[PDB]
């Protein structure tokens, strides 16, 4: 069969939010190389480049979670 | 229906880790 | 005999270096050579390559001779 | 500016001789290979070279038997299996023990050549006499006898072991 | 039959093997080993 | 061993004693040539026959001549 | 005895053999004004000390490689020695023989294995047959 | 800022004064020829770019743009096949019939009675059968007439003309610094984002768009002329939308993260097209569109720039004891530090590495493209199919040998002692005797354990004792875990119990799960493994490890041996060094590539018999309405390939029944090339089995009869040098094998495949 | 009977014992008689 998929929801936003936003504050604590470049609270203040990499690898685990849970009936 | 051939001898195959290993630890304690 | 035409001392003279220390540094082989072991000289191996190619050459085509013949024939 | 950090190294020289062409590994130097290698019958302290040939011999002559049992040419017939078998341990131990005798005889005459003269230091070659070796080569010969004769009367008498360790011999 | 030991288990022959070798087979070679090892001069 | 044979028409470039890898050969002084000098072969024991020497000599013919001979464990050039 | 302390060297399988103790062996010693890394003769590389070094070596060309392409020509060394070792204990200083480099000419070393003649006068071998000698050992 | 691009301007004038000065890039050449070997050797210096000068950046400078110009020449290849499948081929009328029709676009001229090689391919065409399978690719691309390729053929020679100027320019004009080249980072970046992952999406969007709609009305049966031109699924939407209606609602599942509403054209099916026999190219394109994601995503994996990113020099120093697994520890407490040195400096180490990868991906483009066809009525073109596992099966070796050949070439040139202190590099060479040793005996051990197993079947059978052989009916050998591989991956899909689920199909048939059939011919079919087939997967374990054995000792005795210490100093590529030390012929490095290529040509020659045997005998073949296949040899390879005199008669000799028997026929030129492949590899003989010495002797008298003429050369005439006669041979003899399998593969597929 | 080796010939059982005899009998103290022979010291 097929794998479900769910129509778009606040529930997915949340996720892919959530997921960014933890993300964001684990690597501003945890890469070997935070505030390289050009800058931007209680973050580690990253900069620019922390931020995208933040962002997409929050897009990309974001991804894989909803696509996760909505194939298993929320896991 | 109990378990066959193959299933007794891969039995016996992965208990020669624990096997090697119980040895390592014998040997480790005894110095 | 290809292989003692094409390939030349040199080669199997550090192979056989190889497996010198091979067998002196295995435990239970109690054998040891009483003349040391060294790859074929270059005359040899073309003495040997060429005496393959003949026996080849000769056996190959002996056998093919009678089989065509005695097989069609008497 | 230059570490080789030997000191640390998990492989160390061979008996702290780094120019000997060896390693000290798992297989060559650790506690269980050695204990393992040094007190097999080639190897172990004390064994008159006689009794070194005998257990080896009779280790030997024993699994011999098997190979032409079971694939062999006569492996048609039980009678037929057993009988190749013993003949091959038998036919491949004179052999063996003729070439034992004559790597006496040319190995020792004066000064032995390579890792049996006098000033030879091969650990891994420590019958340095003549007469220990004709000493082996008997205990080879009659251990591969009476190892090859032993496999030979079990696998002729099968269906009477076979009997024995299932207990069919406690019906009467 | 029940005149012999069988098994309808795999690999029946095993326990054919087996007892007797860790029973009347390897015991006296492990305790051969264990004399040395108890009786070894320091 | 092998021999080695020096003639005549050496110049004395000594050219034969460096390339040789196991030092067979060593130039003396002489008065047959303009260097003042000529190559010598005292250690053929020690020769494995490489023909370094006669791939070096700038003379023709060569001035330095390797025969190869009776074969030992050095000029087998046996480690073992 | 022989003095010098080996280069640091975590071991190999070039090294010496049942030959080095039974038949002969080589060692060979020289000095280096400091601690670096150089090239073994069969293989890997080794750190040579500070003050005298001693390395032991299963043939002569090996000392004659090292010694040569690598000590004088790299490292600007030219005080190395070159020992023929028996089994028996027995050492002798092989090279530079006479303490000069043989590529450098040298009064009191004789003419050995010289022909007085140029090679193309060697007489041919049928006038020589059952003599024993060769034409380049003909008189 | 670390990345960062700085080039020279004008390093070098474009004029064409050098090329009146042959040999100008060698010091030695530079001066004139004196004798004939200055001619050879200025051709077999010609691109051995880091003896022309000393210069690394000037040395990367040539490779850059020397890279420029083999795009160019591939591009303008490229443009030529195009070119004549769209002016020369029967593409169109094999393109309404596609089981009925043999492709051919090559058509001979009509000068000496050679158009008699323009075969009855059907079609109303005449010409010579192709088997590179071009038709059967351009198919599953959409291309449906001839004006199409013919579009793709002038594209083709404008991006040659592009890759040339290019070259031109980045070296002549713009020439990078070296620090350019050393940007591994960078490079790692864009060249898996941008390249593999751009490329994958680039042509998923191509097979999405235009491949997959103008395929399904293809299989559907509907005509060529009544098919939309592909632009027409681009503009007309409705069209797309009625062959998957999932097009009717956009793009917006794919940005609410719906995508399983993508199903209808992006399928997860396996198995084969059952119209085609090729791949579900819906098949195709998910799994072109999951690759583009995954290499843009792996192209983020390194730091250039921004502080995030991987370091490639902190894994290498932190790739060291106590750091690894604890049974991984032995690498020693330096491990792969030192490393890092090689890459910064020596292009030979990764042309090394790079040539061993593209051997192992042309393996896997062989294997995984029979067993799992890609293109439609592919499988079924039996000539086309055992055509290109042939093919990229030798690209494969040669690419294996030149890997192990510049290993050994940056072990002489660019191996520094001073990098490498008790590191894995270091320590690997302070053991190669343990390493050579090991391989020796494994490689006496699978000679024995495979061949002479063969001639114990021989003996045996001769005797009359077929019950004592290795085979099915006597001693058996059965691949026990090999069949139990294909049992567990047939019961993946349904048909360790169903790991994967979603595969409806067989991922490939050869492993079970049924067969496919198109034109009344096998596609494929589950490949039963018995005891012949035992046998010979460890003939080509034998083979394979020899020639590892052959070309890692070259490598790991590069430097020097216990007989030849000094190696390096002689270089990568010498003679020998003297007959001294009982003769040192062919120590060198360059010695035991040119063994290696003899033992790679037997190696594959194997590999190659073997699949052509086994796929003729088990897998092709002809299905009636009965559903019962008759395979192309009636299943000889289980009775006779278990002895080399079954291989000798009942392959080499049966089968060769087509090209001993094409004259007279459109298939002469493979009878003709059957014969000439087999005058190249005698004549390769000599150059093998005699030496230089006789042959400038030789020589010598020759030049005194032109001397007694006055018409001596002053360009004096040498015999080939002892390195050039062993290339001579190698090439040679490897040219004559080669095109003996080639003739005679293909006139037998071209008559009955 | 084909089904073993026979002779018709006079004293047909010599073959059964000459050829062991030449070919896996006497070879190999033939050949400890050579290796003795040829590594005997001077
Ligand atoms: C004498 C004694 C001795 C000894 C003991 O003591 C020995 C030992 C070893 C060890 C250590 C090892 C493992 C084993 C095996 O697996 O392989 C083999 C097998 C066999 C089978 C071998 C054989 C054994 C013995 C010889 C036995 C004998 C017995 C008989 C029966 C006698 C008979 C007599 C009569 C008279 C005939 C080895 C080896 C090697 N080899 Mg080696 N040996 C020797 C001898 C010889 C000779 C002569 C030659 C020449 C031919 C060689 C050769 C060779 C090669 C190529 C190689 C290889 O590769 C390997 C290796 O290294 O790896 C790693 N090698 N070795
Ligand atoms: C995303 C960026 C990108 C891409 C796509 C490439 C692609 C390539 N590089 Mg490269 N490179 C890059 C960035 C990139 N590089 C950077 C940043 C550096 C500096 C660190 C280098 C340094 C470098 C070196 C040192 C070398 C290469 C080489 C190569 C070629 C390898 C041969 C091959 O696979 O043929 C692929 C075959 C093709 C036909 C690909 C197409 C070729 C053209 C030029 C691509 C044009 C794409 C462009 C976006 C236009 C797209 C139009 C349309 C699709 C929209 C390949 C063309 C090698 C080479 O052969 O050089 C000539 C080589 O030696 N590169
Ligand atoms: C990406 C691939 C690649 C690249 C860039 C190189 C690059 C290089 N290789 Mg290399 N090599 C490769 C693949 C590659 N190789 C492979 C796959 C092999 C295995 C066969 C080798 C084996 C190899 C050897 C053994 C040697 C090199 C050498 C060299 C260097 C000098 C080039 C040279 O001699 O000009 C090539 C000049 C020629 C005259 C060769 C052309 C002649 C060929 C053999 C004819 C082929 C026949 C034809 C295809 C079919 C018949 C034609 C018809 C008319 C009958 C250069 C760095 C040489 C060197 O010194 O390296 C430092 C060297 O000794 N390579
Ligand atoms: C934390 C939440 C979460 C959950 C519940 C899942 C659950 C799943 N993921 Mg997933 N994934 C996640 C996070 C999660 N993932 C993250 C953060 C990423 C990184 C982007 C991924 C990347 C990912 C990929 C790339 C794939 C999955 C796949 C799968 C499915 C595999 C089914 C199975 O049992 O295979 C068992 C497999 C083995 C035992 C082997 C399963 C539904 C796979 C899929 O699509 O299957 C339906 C797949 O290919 N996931
Ligand atoms: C501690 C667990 C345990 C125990 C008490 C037993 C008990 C028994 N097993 Mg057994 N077995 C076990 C685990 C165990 N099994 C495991 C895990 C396997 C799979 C590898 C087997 C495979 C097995 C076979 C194939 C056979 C037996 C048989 C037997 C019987 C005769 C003894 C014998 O031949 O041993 C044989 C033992 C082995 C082949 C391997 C044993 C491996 C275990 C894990 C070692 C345990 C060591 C222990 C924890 C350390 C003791 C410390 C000390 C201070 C006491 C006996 C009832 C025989 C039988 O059925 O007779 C009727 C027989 O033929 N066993
Ligand atoms: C895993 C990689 C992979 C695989 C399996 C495929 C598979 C396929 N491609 Mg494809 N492709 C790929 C990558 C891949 N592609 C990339 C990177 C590009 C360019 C960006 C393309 C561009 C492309 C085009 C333009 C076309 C295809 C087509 C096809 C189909 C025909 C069969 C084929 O090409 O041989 C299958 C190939 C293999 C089995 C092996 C090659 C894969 C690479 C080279 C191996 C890399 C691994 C390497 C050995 C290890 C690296 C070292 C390690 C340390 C990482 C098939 C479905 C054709 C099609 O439409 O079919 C209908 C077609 O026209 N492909
Ligand atoms: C990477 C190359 C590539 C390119 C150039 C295009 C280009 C296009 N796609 Mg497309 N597409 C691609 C990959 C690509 N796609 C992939 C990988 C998928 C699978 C997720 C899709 C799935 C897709 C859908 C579902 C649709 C398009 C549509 C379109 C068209 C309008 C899109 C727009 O402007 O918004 C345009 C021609 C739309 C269109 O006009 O259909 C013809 C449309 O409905 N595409
Ligand atoms: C058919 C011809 C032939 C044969 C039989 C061999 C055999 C061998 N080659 Mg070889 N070679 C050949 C052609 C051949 N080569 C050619 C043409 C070339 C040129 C490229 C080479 C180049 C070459 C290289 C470069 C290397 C070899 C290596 C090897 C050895 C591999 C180990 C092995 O298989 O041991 C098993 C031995 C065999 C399978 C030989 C056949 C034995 C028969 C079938 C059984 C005999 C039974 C019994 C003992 C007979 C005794 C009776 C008594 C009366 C004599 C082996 C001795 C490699 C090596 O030495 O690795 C260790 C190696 O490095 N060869
Ligand atoms: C050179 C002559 C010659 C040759 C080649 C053969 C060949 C053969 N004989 Mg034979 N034989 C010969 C003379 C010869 N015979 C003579 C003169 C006699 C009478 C004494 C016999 C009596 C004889 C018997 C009784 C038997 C054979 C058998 C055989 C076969 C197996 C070998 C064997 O068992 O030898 C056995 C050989 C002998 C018992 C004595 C041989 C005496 C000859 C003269 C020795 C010749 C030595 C030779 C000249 C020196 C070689 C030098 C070297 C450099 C090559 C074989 C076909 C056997 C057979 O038929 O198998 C089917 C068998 O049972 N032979
Ligand atoms: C290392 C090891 C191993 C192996 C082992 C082996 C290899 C074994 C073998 C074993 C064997 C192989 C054994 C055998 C034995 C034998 C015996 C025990 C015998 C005895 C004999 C006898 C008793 C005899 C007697 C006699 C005589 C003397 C004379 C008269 C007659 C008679 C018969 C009485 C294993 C893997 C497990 C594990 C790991 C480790
Ligand atoms: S035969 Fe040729 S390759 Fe061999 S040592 Fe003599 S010159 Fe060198
Ligand atoms: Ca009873």
């Amino acid at each position: 069969t097929v794998p479900n998929t769910i129509s778009w929801s606040p529930q997915v936003a949340l996720i892919i939010s959530a997921s960014s936003l933890l993300i964001l504050l684990i690597a501003s604590r945890s890469i070997k190389y935070p505030q390289v470049g050009a800058k931007l609270p209680v973050l580690g203040s990253p900069s620019v480049g922390t931020f995208v990499a933040s962002m997409a690898f929050g897009h990309v685990v974001g991804a894989g979670i909803v696509l996760g849970l909505s194939n298993l009936g929320w896991l | 229906m109990n378990i066959s051939d193959t299933q007794v001898f891969v039995a016996l195959v992965v208990a020669l880790l624990p096997g090697l290993l119980a040895f390592r630890l014998a040997t480790e304690l005894y110095k | 005999s290809f292989m003692f035409l094409i390939t030349w001392r040199g080669y199997w003279q550090e192979l056989i270096e190889t497996l010198v220390w091979a067998h002196e540094k295995t435990p239970l082989s109690f054998g040891y050579w009483r003349d040391k072991p060294v790859a074929l000289s270059i005359v040899q191996a073309r003495l040997v390559g060429l005496t393959h190619f003949t026996v080849g050459y000769i056996a190959t085509y002996g056998a093919f001779l009678i089989a065509s013949t005695a097989g069609k024939f008497g | 500016k230059l570490n080789y950090r030997l000191d640390t190294d998990p492989v160390q020289p061979y008996k702290g001789d780094p120019f000997n062409s060896n390693f000290s590994t798992a297989i060559t130097d650790s506690p269980l290979a050695r204990a393992f290698i040094n007190n097999l019958p080639a190897y172990r302290k004390g064994l008159t070279p006689f009794m070194r040939g005998l257990e080896i011999g009779m280790a030997h002559g024993y699994f011999l038997v098997g190979p032409e049992v079971v694939v062999g040419p006569l492996r048609e017939t039980a009678h037929g299996a057993n009988l190749s078998g013993l003949i091959t341990a038998i036919y491949i131990a004179v052999s063996a023990c003729l070439g034992i005798s004559i790597f006496a005889i040319t190995t020792f005459q004066g000064d032995p050549r390579g890792a049996y003269g006098s000033t030879s230091k091969d650990s891994l070659r420590p019958l340095r006499n003549r007469d220990e070796w004709y000493q082996l080569n008997g205990g080879i010969f009659l251990g591969a006898m009476g190892g090859a004769v032993f496999a030979y009367l079990l696998l002729e008498n099968f269906d009477a072991l076979d009997s024995i360790l299932r207990g069919g011999v406690n019906v009467n | 039959d029940m005149t012999q030991l069988t098994g309808s288990y795999a690999a029946s022959w095993l326990p054919w093997i087996m007892i007797p070798l860790i029973f009347y087979i390897l015991p006296f070679p492990v305790f051969a080993l264990i004399f040395i090892w108890i009786e070894k001069e320091a | 061993s092998h021999t080695v044979k020096i003639y005549d028409t050496c110049i004395g470039c000594t050219q034969c004693v460096r390339a040789c890898p196991t030092d067979v050969l060593e130039m003396v002084p002489w008065d047959g040539c303009k260097a003042a000098q000529i190559a010598s072969s005292p250690r053929t024991e020690d020769c494995v026959g490489c023909k370094r020497c006669e791939t070096a000599c700038p003379t023709d013919f060569l001035s330095i001549r390797v025969y190869l001979g009776a074969e030992t464990t050095r000029s087998m050039g046996l480690a073992y | 005895t022989l003095e010098g302390q080996t280069p640091i060297f975590g071991g190999g399988t070039g090294g010496l053999l049942t030959k080095a103790e039974r038949e002969e062996k080589y060692v060979i010693t020289w000095t280096s004004p400091k601690e670096q890394v150089f090239e073994m003769p069969t293989g890997g590389s080794a750190i040579m000390r500070q003050g005298k070094n001693k390395l032991e070596i299963a043939r002569k060309e090996y000392g004659i490689a090292l010694g040569g392409q690598q000590l004088r020509a790299k490292f600007k060394i030219n005080d190395y020695k070159i020992y023929r070792v028996y089994p028996n204990g027995e050492t002798q200083m092989i090279h530079p023989a006479d303490g000069v480099f043989p590529e450098k000419v040298n009064q009191g070393r004789p003419k050995v294995r010289y022909v007085d003649r140029n090679i193309g006068s060697n007489p041919s071998p049928a006038k020589l047959k059952f003599s024993g000698v060769q034409p380049y050992d003909a008189p | 800022q670390k990345v960062r691009v700085v080039v020279d301007n004008d390093p070098v004038p474009t004029s064409p004064e050098l090329w009146a000065k042959p040999g100008h890039f060698d010091r030695t050449l530079a001066r004139g020829p004196k004798t004939t070997t200055w001619i050879w050797n200025l051709h077999a210096n010609a691109h051995d770019f880091d003896t022309h000068t000393s210069d690394l950046e000037d040395i990367s400078r040539k490779i850059f743009a020397a890279h420029f110009g083999h795009l160019a020449v591939i591009f303008i290849w490229l443009s030529g096949m195009y070119f004549h499948g769209a002016k020369f081929s029967n593409f169109e009328a094999w393109m309404a019939n596609p089981t009925g029709v043999k492709p051919s676009a090559q058509v001979v001229w009509s000068l000496v009675g050679q158009d008699i090689l323009n075969a009855d391919v059907g079609g109303g065409f005449h010409g010579i059968q192709i088997t590179s399978g071009l038709f059967q690719l351009w198919r599953a691309a959409g291309i449906t007439n001839t004006f199409q390729l013919y579009c793709t053929a002038i594209g083709g020679l404008v991006m040659a003309a592009i890759m040339l100027f290019a070259g031109w320019f980045h070296y002549h004009k713009r020439a990078p610094k070296l620090e350019w080249f050393q940007n591994w980072e960078a490079m790692m970046n864009h060249h898996l984002a941008g390249l593999l992952g751009l490329g994958c999406l680039g042509w998923a969007g191509h097979q999405i768009h235009v491949a997959l709609p103008v395929n399904k009305l293809l299989d559907a049966g509907v005509a060529i002329k009544d098919i939309p031109l592909p632009h027409e699924f681009i503009l007309n939407t409705s069209l797309m939308a009625e062959l998957y209606p999932s097009f009717a609602k956009g793009l917006v599942p794919f940005f609410t993260l719906q995508w399983g509403q993508y199903a209808d054209f992006l399928t997860f099916k396996g198995g084969l097209n059952p119209v085609t026999g090729g791949l579900w190219l819906s098949d195709t394109a998910h799994h072109h569109l999951a690759l583009a994601v995954l290499f843009i995503v792996a192209g983020h994996f390194y730091r250039t720039n921004w502080g995030i990113g991987h370091s490639f020099k902190e894994m290498l120093d932190d790739a060291k004891s106590p750091n690894m697994l604890p049974f991984l520890n032995f690498i020693g407490p330096v491990g792969h530090e030192g490393l890092d040195k090689i890459f910064e400096t020596s292009w030979h180490a990764n042309l090394s590495i790079h040539l061993v990868q593209f051997g192992t991906a042309s393996l896997l483009v062989a294997h995984h493209m029979y067993a799992m066809p890609p293109y439609p009525y592919l499988a079924t073109d039996y000539a086309t199919a055992l055509s290109l596992f042939t093919h990229h099966v030798w690209i494969a070796g040669f690419c294996i040998v030149g890997g192990a050949a510049h290993a050994a070439i940056f072990m002489v040139r660019d191996y520094d002692p001073a990098h490498h202190v008790n590191n894995i590099l270091d320590r690997t060479l302070r053991h190669r005797d343990v390493i050579i040793s090991h391989l020796a005996w494994v490689c006496q051990f699978l000679g024995f354990h495979s061949f002479a197993m063969y001639c114990h079947n021989d003996t045996m059978r001769a005797f009359g004792r077929p019950q004592d052989m290795f085979s099915d009916t006597g001693i058996q050998l059965q691949p026990i875990f090999a069949q139990w591989i294909q049992h567990i991956h047939t019961a993946a899909v349904g048909a360790l119990g169903t790991t994967a689920p979603g595969i409806g199909a067989p991922v490939s048939y050869a492993w079970g799960g049924g067969m496919v059939a198109v034109g009344g011919k096998v596609a494929m079919m589950p490949i039963a493994l018995g005891t012949a087939d035992f046998l010979i997967h460890h003939i080509h374990a034998f083979t394979i490890h020899v020639t590892v054995l052959v070309l890692f000792k070259g490598v790991l005795f590069a430097r020097g041996s216990r007989l030849v210490p000094d190696k390096a100093n002689l270089g990568f590529r010498f003679p020998c060094d003297g007959p001294g030390r009982g003769g040192t012929c062919q120590v060198s490095a360059w010695d035991h590539v040119f063994l290696g290529l003899f033992w790679m040509y037997n190696s594959l020659s194997m590999v190659v018999f073997h699949f052509s045997w086994k796929m003729q005998s088990d897998v092709w073949g002809t299905v009636d309405s009965d559903g019962i296949v008759t395979h192309l040899t009636g299943g000889n390879f289980a009775t006779s390939s278990i002895t080399n005199n079954g291989w000798l008669r009942d392959f080499l000799w049966a089968q060769s029944a087509q090209v001993i028997q094409s004259y007279n026929s459109s298939l002469s030129a493979y009878g003709l090339m059957f014969l000439a492949g087999h005058f190249i590899f005698g004549f390769s003989l000599m150059f093998l089995f005699s030496g230089r010495g006789y042959w400038q002797e030789l020589i010598e008298s020759i030049v005194w009869a032109h001397n007694k003429l006055k018409v001596a050369p002053a360009i004096q005439p040498r015999a080939l040098s002892i390195v050039h006669g062993r290339a001579v041979g190698v090439a040679h003899y490897l040219l004559g094998g080669i095109v003996t399998t080639w003739a005679f593969f293909l006139a037998r597929m071209s008559a009955i495949g």
